[PDB]
C-alpha cells in the first residue's frame, strides 16, 4: 500500500508522543515492574507447592511464603490499576494538545478558510479523528512495550533453573513472526483483491439510509430491502475469506502457546521419571523448577496475545493521522498580524492605490483596484455574481490577507492590530449565523454587559420586538437549527440588532436583504438606511433601485472596479 | 434491560448458529483450562513417583491428554472466531433491514427535526453497536457461565468443599461484578454522551459563527466556554477509565483470592485423603487457568452500556407513529391528473409559527405552472404535501377533484414523480441508478433517455456499468441535476412536479428548460418551483409567494 507514507505517518505519531513522554516512560517502567512481580508470583507459588507436594510440610509452617505471595498479588494488582491510569493520562495529554493545536490553527487561519469545508466535517476532525488517537498512545504503545520486555524476563528467570525450558519458550520467539509473515502474504493478497469491493460495498447501507427520500418517492422502498440483503449477504461471504486467513495469524499464536505448554509439561514430566536427562545443570530437576516454568508458560505469550487485540489501534491512529498531519502541513497564508491603534472613534477614511486580495490557499481574489472615500461617506458595491465584491468586504475585516496596500485613516491595515481594529467595525453578512445560546445573549454579542434599557433601544430600532410575542419565551428563546428556529426574515433582523447596538466607525453591510422576505426587507432597509449615514459604510447589495442618496457607487466585474461615481 | 427485547428477537432467528459459537467458546476454554490443570497434575504426579515409579506410572494417557488439549485449544479458538463472526455478520443484515424497514415509512417526517448529516451517521454507528451485543456481551458472559459449571462439576468428583468454593468465587464475581460496575458507570456514561453532544454543538456554532465572533470580539470568550466543556468532557472520560482500571485490578485480586484459597484449604486434603500428593496442583492450577474464562467479562459492562444506550436511540427513533397513513384501496393508475389546494396550512412539529398559511391554487391537467419563492417561504414545503410527506392541518388537498388521502402508497408514487431539491447518487451502476424510476425497463430504451436529456457523455466507457456515488466518479453539480430529470422520464407520471432544476448551475440552465418542454409539454403537469427569474414566461399561471403565503399571483 502506501509504504512511503505509512513509515513517514507512523513517524509523525511518535513526534506527537513527546508531549506526554513522562508518562509513556512511567508506563514502560511499570511494565518492567509488573513483569518482575509475575516471576515473583511464579516462584513463591512454585516453592510453596514443592514443599507441600514433596516435603509434606504443613500449611501453617510455611506461612511466610503465603504472606509474601499475597503481598505480590496486592502489589501486582496495584500496578495494573496504576498502568491503565498512567496510560490514560499519557493518551489524554496528546489529545488535549493536538485538539488545542488544531483549534488554534483553525482560528488564526480566519473564517475565510473554514468556509472551504462543511462545519460538520470540521467537527468530525476535532471530535472523532482526535479521540481515535487515544488507544494507540494509551493502550497500544504501553502494550507494545510490554510485549518486548515482560516475555524476556521469563526467559531470563528460567534460564538459571533450566536451559531446556528456557529454549522451549524462546524457540517460538523467532517462529511466531516468521509464520505470521508466511500467512500474511496470502491474507494481504485477498485483502487486496477484496479491497476494491469491500470499500465500495461497506458504505452501501448508509447510502440507502441517507437517500430514503429519493427511495420512497419512486416507490422503491420495498425493493431496496432486497438490495440491502443482497449487499450484506455478499459483504459477509467476501469478508469471511479475508477473516478466514486473518484468524490463522492468531491461531499460529494459540498453536505456539499450546505447543510450548505441552512441551514444558511433557519434558518436565518425563524428566522427573528419568527419560529426558538433558536440561538441568547436573543438579537434578526439582519440582519447583517445573511449576515455575509451567506458571510462566502462559504468561510468556499473554503480552503477545493482548498486543494482537490493540494492534487495530495502530492503523486507526494512522488512518486518523493523514487527516491531521496534512491539516497542519497546509501552506495557508495568515493575515499578517501586526500591532497598531486607531485613536479616534470617528469614521475612518479608508483608501488604496494598488491592492490585491489572496486566499489562504494562495489563489488571488481581487485584481488591482484602488478607491478612496472620506469620513462620513457611504459607498455601495454592485457587480455580477463571482466578481469578488464580497472578498473586498471579507478582506476589509482582516479575514483575507492582502499583498497590496490598503490604508485605514492614513494607517496601513497590514500593521494594524486586528484585535483592536475590529472594535471599530460592524459586519452584517448575507447569510449570518447566530452563535449565541439564546436570542438575548445574541443581540448583546458586542457588549454583553449592556443595560436592559440599552437592549430595548436596539430591539425597537431593529424591528425585532414586533415579532417577539410570536416566540414562546419572548426574548430569551433559545435560537439555533434544532430548537425554535427563526425564519431568515427574523434571523436577519437580529443580526441587524447586533451591528447597531455598539457604535462603530466602519460598517460593512454584506447584502443584508439578499435572502429576506418582503415585509422584513422594508423593516431592515429602513433601519439600515438610517444607520448608515452616521459613519462610513460599505454596502454590497445587488438590487440598485434605491441608490439615490448613496454618494459614491463602485461597480466591479472581474476583481476590479471599472467606474466609480454617483447614481446621476 | 427491557430495551434489548426488540433487538433480541433478531438473534433468536439465528439461534442455531449463534449457539455454535458459544459452544465452541466453551470448548476452547475448557481445552485451555484442561490443558493446564492436567499439566499441573501430570507435572506433580511424576515428581512424586520419581524415577523409581517410572515402570509403574502410566504416562501414555496423560501425554495423550496434553496432545489432545493442545489441538483442541488451537483449533477451537480458530473455529470460534469464524462461527462467532459468521453469526455476527448474519444478524447484521437482519438489523440493517429491520432499521431500514422501520425508518422508511417515517423517513421524511420522523427524521425532520434531527440534523440529517449527524443523525444518519449516528444510526449506522448504533446499528454496528447493537450488532456486537452477542460477540461481546452474550458470548463472553454465557460462554463463561457454563465453563465455571463444568469445572465446578468436574472438580466436584474430588472434593465438594474445594470445588464449590472455587466455583462459588467464580460464579459470584460473574453474577455480581458486571452489575455493580454497570450500576456505577451508568451516571458517567449518561453524562459523557451529554458533554460530547454539548462540545460538538458549541464547536459547530463556533466555527460557523467564526466570521461574526471575531468582528464583535467574542471569538475568545466563546472559546473559553468551548474549552471549559472539553475540560468537563475529558474528566467524564477519566471517570469511566477509573472504572476500567478498577475492574481490571479487582479480578486480579479475586483471581488471587481463588489461588491462595486453593493453596491453603487443599493442604488439609482433598476428599477423605488428608495428604493429597499431586491433587494440590490439580486445584491451584485449575484456579490459576480458569480466570481467563472470566477475563472477557472485564469490560463487558462498558460494552453493555453502549449497546443498551444504542438500543434506546433506535427504539426512540423507529417507534414513532408515522405522521401520514396510506389507506389501501387498490385504485387504478390515474391519467391526465389535475389537483387543487384550498386554504392549506401546515406547521412543523415543535413550532410556534406556521410555515404555510392560506395557500390556495388550482391547476388544470396538462398545465405548466411556476411557483416563485424568493427564499424559504415554504416553496419546497408546499411540494411535500403534494408528495404527502406531512399531513396539512386546517387544509384540504384535492387531486382530480378527489381527496389525496384516498390514494394508496403504490398508486400515489405512480401518479406523482418529483425531482428533489438535492439529487442523490445511489453508488450503483448508472444502469442500476435509473432502474429506481422504472423497476423493469429495456436497456435500449433506458440508454435513449440519457442521450435525449444531454447526458450522453456518461456512456463513453461502460457508462451503464460504471460505478457512481462515492466509489465511482461523482457527477458535477450541473451534470447531476441533469440526471434527476432522466429519472423523472423513465417513471412517467401524469403529474411531474419539479423542484429547483435551474438552481446552482448556469452553463446549461438555458438548455434545461428545453427538455422541460420537449417531452414534458405533452399531456403533463409540472409544478416547477424556483427563485431564478429566467425563461419562466413559457409557464402560465406564474405564482410568487413569501413568508408562506401566496401574494400577487399571476
Ligand atoms: C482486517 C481483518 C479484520 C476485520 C476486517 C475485522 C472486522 C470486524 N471485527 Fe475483528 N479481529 C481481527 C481482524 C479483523 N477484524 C483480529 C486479527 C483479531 C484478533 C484475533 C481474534 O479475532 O481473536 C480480532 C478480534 C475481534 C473482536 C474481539 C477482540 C478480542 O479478541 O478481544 C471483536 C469483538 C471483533 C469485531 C469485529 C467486527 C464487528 C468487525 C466488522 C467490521 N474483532
Ligand atoms: N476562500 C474563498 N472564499 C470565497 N471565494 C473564493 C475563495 N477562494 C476562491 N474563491 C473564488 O473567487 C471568487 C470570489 O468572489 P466571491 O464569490 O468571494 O464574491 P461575490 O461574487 O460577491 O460572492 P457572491 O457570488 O456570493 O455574491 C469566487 O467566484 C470564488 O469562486
Ligand atoms: N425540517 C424542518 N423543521 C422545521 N422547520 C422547517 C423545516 N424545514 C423548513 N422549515 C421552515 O419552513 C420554512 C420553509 O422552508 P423551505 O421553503 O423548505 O426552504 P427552501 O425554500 O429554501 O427549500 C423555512 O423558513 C424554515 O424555517
Ligand atoms: O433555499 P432556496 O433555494 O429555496
Ligand atoms: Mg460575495
Ligand atoms: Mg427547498
Amino acid at each position: 500500500m502506501n509504504k512511503s507514507r505509512q513509515k513517514e505517518l507512523t513517524r509523525w505519531l511518535k513526534q506527537q508522543s513527546v508531549i506526554s513522554q513522562r508518562w509513556l516512560n512511567i508506563s514502560r517502567l511499570l511494565g518492567f515492574v509488573s513483569g518482575i512481580l509475575i516471576i515473583a508470583q511464579a516462584w513463591f507459588m512454585a516453592r510453596i507447592l514443592q514443599h507441600m507436594i514433596m516435603e509434606n510440610i504443613p500449611r501453617e509452617a510455611l506461612l511466610l511464603p503465603f504472606t509474601l505471595l499475597v503481598l505480590t498479588f496486592v502489589l501486582r494488582a496495584w500496578v495494573v490499576w496504576l498502568r491503565e491510569r498512567v496510560g490514560y493520562h499519557a493518551g489524554q495529554h496528546i489529545r488535549f494538545a493536538i485538539r488545542r493545536q488544531v483549534l488554534d490553527r483553525l482560528q488564526q487561519a480566519g473564517p475565510a478558510w473554514i468556509q472551504g469545508k462543511p462545519a460538520g466535517s470540521w467537527a468530525t476532525l476535532v471530535l472523532e479523528q482526535i479521540d481515535d488517537m487515544h488507544d494507540y498512545y494509551a493502550r497500544y504503545l504501553p502494550q507494545m512495550a510490554l510485549a518486548v520486555s515482560v516475555p524476556l524476563l521469563i526467559v531470563v528467570a528460567i534460564f538459571p533453573s533450566n536451559w531446556a525450558a528456557a529454549l522451549i519458550l524462546l524457540g517460538t520467539a523467532p517462529l511466531i513472526p516468521l509464520f505470521m509473515a508466511l500467512v500474511g502474504m496470502g491474507a494481504a493478497d485477498a485483502n487486496r483483491r477484496n479491497f476494491l469491493a469491500l470499500a465500495r460495498l461497506s458504505g452501501h447501507f448508509l447510502d440507502r439510509l441517507r437517500g430514503m427520500e429519493t427511495l420512497r418517492i419512486f416507490g422503491r422502498g420495498e425493493a431496496e430491502i432486497e438490495s440491502i440483503r443482497s449487499a450484506s449477504e455478499d459483504f459477509r461471504q467476501r469478508t469471511m475469506e479475508v477473516l478466514r486467513l486473518a484468524f490463522l495469524s492468531s491461531g499460529i499464536l494459540e498453536f505456539f502457546t499450546s505447543l510450548s505448554i505441552a512441551l514444558v509439561a511433557v519434558y518436565f514430566g518425563f524428566s522427573y521419571l528419568g527419560e529426558l536427562d538433558f536440561g538441568h545443570y547436573d543438579t537434578g530437576v526439582t519440582l519447583a523448577a517445573g511449576f515455575l516454568a509451567l506458571i510462566l508458560a502462559p504468561e510468556f505469550f499473554q503480552p503477545l496475545r493482548d498486543l494482537g487485540t490493540f494492534y487495530h489501534a495502530k492503523a486507526q491512529a494512522v488512518g486518523a493521522a493523514d487527516s491531521l498531519k496534512t491539516f497542519m502541513e497546509t501552506p495557508l497564508a495568515h493575515p499578517q498580524r501586526g500591532e497598531a491603534e486607531l485613536a479616534s472613534t470617528d469614521p475612518v477614511t479608508i483608501e488604496a492605490e494598488e491592492l490585491f486580495i489572496t486566499s489562504p490557499e494562495g489563489k488571488t481574489l481581487a485584481g488591482p483596484l484602488n478607491f478612496t472615500l472620506p469620513a462620513g461617506q457611504r459607498a455601495v458595491l454592485v457587480g455580477r455574481s463571482g466578481s469578488g465584491k464580497s472578498s473586498l468586504l471579507n478582506a476589509l475585516s482582516g479575514f483575507l490577507s492582502y499583498q497590496g496596500s490598503l490604508r485605514i485613516n492614513g494607517i496601513e491595515l497590514r500593521d494594524l492590530s486586528p484585535e483592536s481594529w475590529r472594535k471599530h467595525l460592524s459586519w452584517v453578512g448575507q447569510n449570518p449565523q447566530l452563535p449565541a445560546a439564546t436570542l438575548r445573549d445574541n443581540v448583546l454579542l458586542a457588549r454583553p454587559d449592556a443595560s436592559e434599557q440599552e437592549l430595548q433601544a436596539a430591539l425597537d430600532n431593529a424591528w425585532v420586538s414586533e415579532f417577539l410575542p410570536l416566540l414562546p419565551q419572548g426574548v430569551d428563546t433559545p435560537v439555533g437549527d434544532q430548537a425554535a428556529r427563526l425564519s431568515v426574515g427574523q434571523a436577519q433582523r437580529v443580526a441587524v440588532a447586533r451591528a447597531l447596538l455598539n457604535p462603530c466607525s466602519l460598517l460593512l453591510l454584506d447584502e443584508p436583504a439578499a435572502s429576506l422576505d418582503a415585509h422584513s426587507e422594508q423593516r431592515v432597509m429602513e433601519a439600515l438606511n438610517a444607520a448608515s449615514l452616521r459613519q462610513t459604510t460599505l454596502m454590497v447589495t445587488h438590487q440598485l433601485e434605491d441608490l439615490a442618496d448613496w454618494d459614491v457607487i463602485w461597480v466591479m466585474q472581474d476583481g476590479r472596479i471599472i467606474e466609480q461615481g454617483r447614481y446621476a | 434491560m427491557r430495551a434489548l427485547l426488540p433487538y433480541l428477537a433478531l438473534y433468536k432467528r439465528h439461534k442455531w448458529m449463534l449457539s455454535l459459537g458459544i459452544v465452541l467458546a466453551i470448548v476452547t476454554l475448557l481445552a485451555s483450562i484442561g490443558l493446564l490443570t492436567l499439566s499441573g497434575w501430570f507435572l506433580s504426579a511424576s515428581a512424586v513417583a520419581g524415577v523409581a515409579g517410572l515402570y509403574s506410572f502410566n504416562y501414555m494417557l496423560p501425554a495423550a491428554g496434553v496432545r489432545g488439549a493442545a489441538i483442541t485449544r488451537t483449533a477451537g479458538r480458530y473455529f470460534e472466531r469464524l462461527v462467532s463472526h459468521d453469526a455476527t455478520f448474519r444478524v447484521l443484515q437482519h438489523l440493517r433491514i429491520y432499521t431500514f424497514s422501520k425508518l422508511l415509512p417515517l423517513s421524511p417526517a420522523g427524521l425532520a427535526r434531527y440534523r440529517q448529516g449527524e443523525l444518519l451517521n449516528r444510526v449506522v454507528a448504533d446499528v454496528d453497536t447493537l450488532d456486537h451485543l452477542y460477540l461481546r456481551v452474550i458470548s463472553p458472559l454465557v460462554g463463561a457461565f457454563v465453563v465455571i459449571m463444568v469445572v465446578t462439576i468436574g472438580l466436584s468428583f474430588l472434593d465438594f468443599t474445594l470445588a464449590f468454593t472455587l466455583g462459588g468465587i467464580m460464579l459470584l464475581t460473574l453474577f455480581l461484578m458486571p452489575p455493580l460496575f454497570y450500576r456505577a458507570g451508568k451516571s458517567t456514561g449518561q453524562n459523557l454522551t451529554h458533554l460530547r453532544g454539548q462540545y460538538r454543538q458549541q464547536l459547530t456554532a463556533w466555527l460557523q459563527g467564526q466570521a461574526e465572533l471575531t468582528i464583535f470580539g467574542a471569538s475568545d470568550r466563546y472559546r473559553t466556554q468551548l474549552e471549559n466543556t472539553e475540560i468537563q468532557w475529558l474528566e467524564a472520560q477519566r471517570r469511566q477509565s477509573e472504572l476500567t482500571a478498577l475492574s481490571q485490578a479487582i479480578m486480579l485480586l479475586i483471581g488471587a483470592l481463588a489461588v491462595i484459597l486453593m493453596l491453603w484449604m487443599a493442604s488439609g486434603g482433598v476428599g477423605g485423603n488428608a495428604q493429597p500428593g499431586a491433587l494440590i496442583a490439580l486445584f491451584v492450577f485449575c484456579a490459576l487457568a480458569a480466570f481467563e474464562a472470566l477475563a472477557p467479562v472485564t469490560g463487558a459492562f462498558q460494552h453493555l452500556g453502549q449497546v443498551i444506550a444504542s438500543a434506546v436511540r433506535i427504539s426512540d427513533l423507529t417507534d414513532q407513529k408515522p405522521e401520514v397513513t396510506f389507506p389501501d384501496t387498490q385504485t387504478r393508475v390515474a391519467d391526465r391528473v389535475s389537483l387543487t389546494l384550498r386554504d392549506v396550512q401546515f406547521t412543523y412539529p415543535e413550532q410556534s409559527q406556521q410555515a404555510l398559511k392560506g395557500i390556495s391554487l388550482q391547476v388544470n391537467a396538462g398545465e405548466h405552472i411556476a411557483i416563485l419563492g424568493r427564499t424559504g417561504c415554504g416553496k419546497s414545503t408546499l411540494l411535500q404535501q403534494l408528495t404527502r410527506a406531512w399531513d396539512p392541518q386546517q387544509g384540504e388537498i384535492l387531486l382530480n377533484d378527489s381527496p389525496i388521502a384516498s390514494l394508496n402508497e403504490a398508486a400515489l408514487r405512480q401518479t406523482i414523480s418529483v425531482v428533489p431539491q438535492r439529487v442523490h447518487l445511489f453508488s450503483a451502476t448508472l444502469r442500476d441508478n435509473l432502474l429506481l424510476a422504472s423497476p423493469g425497463s429495456s436497456d435500449e430504451a433506458l440508454s435513449e433517455i440519457l442521450r435525449r436529456v444531454g447526458l450522453e457523455k456518461l456512456l463513453e466507457d461502460a457508462g451503464l456499468n460504471s460505478w457512481l456515488g462515492e466509489g465511482g466518479r461523482q457527477l458535477s453539480g450541473g451534470e447531476l441535476r441533469r440526471l434527476a430529470i432522466a429519472r423523472a422520464l423513465l417513471h412517467d407520471a401524469p403529474l411531474v412536479l419539479l423542484d429547483e432544476p435551474t438552481e446552482g448551475l448556469d452553463a446549461t440552465t438555458e438548455s434545461q428548460i428545453l427538455e422541460l418542454l420537449a417531452e414534458m409539454m405533452r399531456e403533463k403537469t409540472v409544478l416547477m418551483v424556483t427563485h431564478r427569474l429566467r425563461g419562466l414566461s413559457r409557464f402560465q399561471q406564474i405564482i410568487v409567494m413569501d413568508n408562506g403565503q401566496i401574494i400577487e399571483q399571476g
